């Protein structure tokens, strides 16, 4: 505890995400809509838009 | 800081390992090179003000 | 992981140093988030840790 600033201990947790290769097993609080086909519609399909 | 010392450091192998154990600071603030890359290159004169 | 807070910076993408060359090597192409905070409180101990 009498170590300076830049001796003192720092806990580190990195987060490495994967890409949608695989199926987007881990996805945030985004409730899903229904699918509307044969139209011009905005679309997010897990996170392409 | 009016009367700021100036050492010029010459002729020796320079290792720039050893600052983070001799000085408790967080990071470097380097302009022209980078820190990591400071341990190959050589240069011809380096002065420490302070 | 626990780290000293002078080697808090080689934890990035195209890094060198001890801990990044020795212990532990982030990927040139990291998608990733660090999250590092001071845990001067728990980690350190009276007379050395
Ligand atoms: C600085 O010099 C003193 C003089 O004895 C020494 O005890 C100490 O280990 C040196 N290094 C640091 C980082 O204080």
């Amino acid at each position: 505890p009498t170590y300076g600033v830049g001796h003192q201990p720092y806990r580190v947790v990195v987060l490495s995400f994967e890409l949608l290769h695989a199926p987007a097993t881990v996805c945030g609080p985004k409730k899903s809509t229904n699918l509307v086909k044969n139209k011009c519609v905005n679309f997010n399909f897990n996170g392409l838009t | 800081v009016y009367a700021w010392n100036r050492k010029r450091i010459s002729n020796c192998v320079a290792d720039y390992s050893v600052l983070y154990n001799f000085a408790p600071f967080f990071a470097f603030k380097c302009y022209g090179v980078s820190p990591t890359k400071l341990n190959d290159l050589c240069f011809t004169n380096v002065y420490a003000d302070s | 992981f626990v780290i000293r807070g002078n080697e808090v910076s080689q934890i990035a993408p195209g890094q060198t140093g001890n801990i990044a060359d020795y212990n532990y090597k982030l990927p040139d192409d990291f998608t990733g988030c660090v999250i590092a905070w001071n845990s001067n409180k728990l980690d350190s101990k009276v007379g050395g840790n």
